[PDB]
């Protein structure tokens, strides 16, 4: 049973990957969103 | 996992179970039991 109760380590170890995983492909898409702060095309619109 | 580790702690408590069987089995089967001291008892008391 000391098997099975270290395996659910390597199970919570998973659950934790994709938060992980689910928390950096926010940071991503946020990261290009605030770097291309305006489009080239909103600052077109402000041109005209 | 947690369940078919729940279900190996459940047969764990299965296998005690049945280790307290064969327990109780070897004290009714075994020589010097409570019957033959009471036997013993009884006669030694009409004896004294």
């Amino acid at each position: 049973m000391q098997e099975q109760a270290l395996t659910e380590l390597d199970a919570e170890k998973k659950i934790l990957e994709q938060s992980r995983a689910g928390a950096q492909s926010r940071v991503d898409s946020y990261r290009a969103l605030y770097d291309e702060n305006v489009s080239a095309e909103e600052k077109r619109t402000m041109d005209l | 996992v947690r369940r078919t580790a729940t279900e190996m702690q459940r047969e764990h408590m299965e296998i005690q179970q049945a280790q307290t069987q064969a327990q109780l089995e070897f004290l009714q089967r075994k020589f010097s039991n409570k019957a033959l001291y009471s036997w013993l008892r009884g006669r030694l008391a009409s004896i004294y």
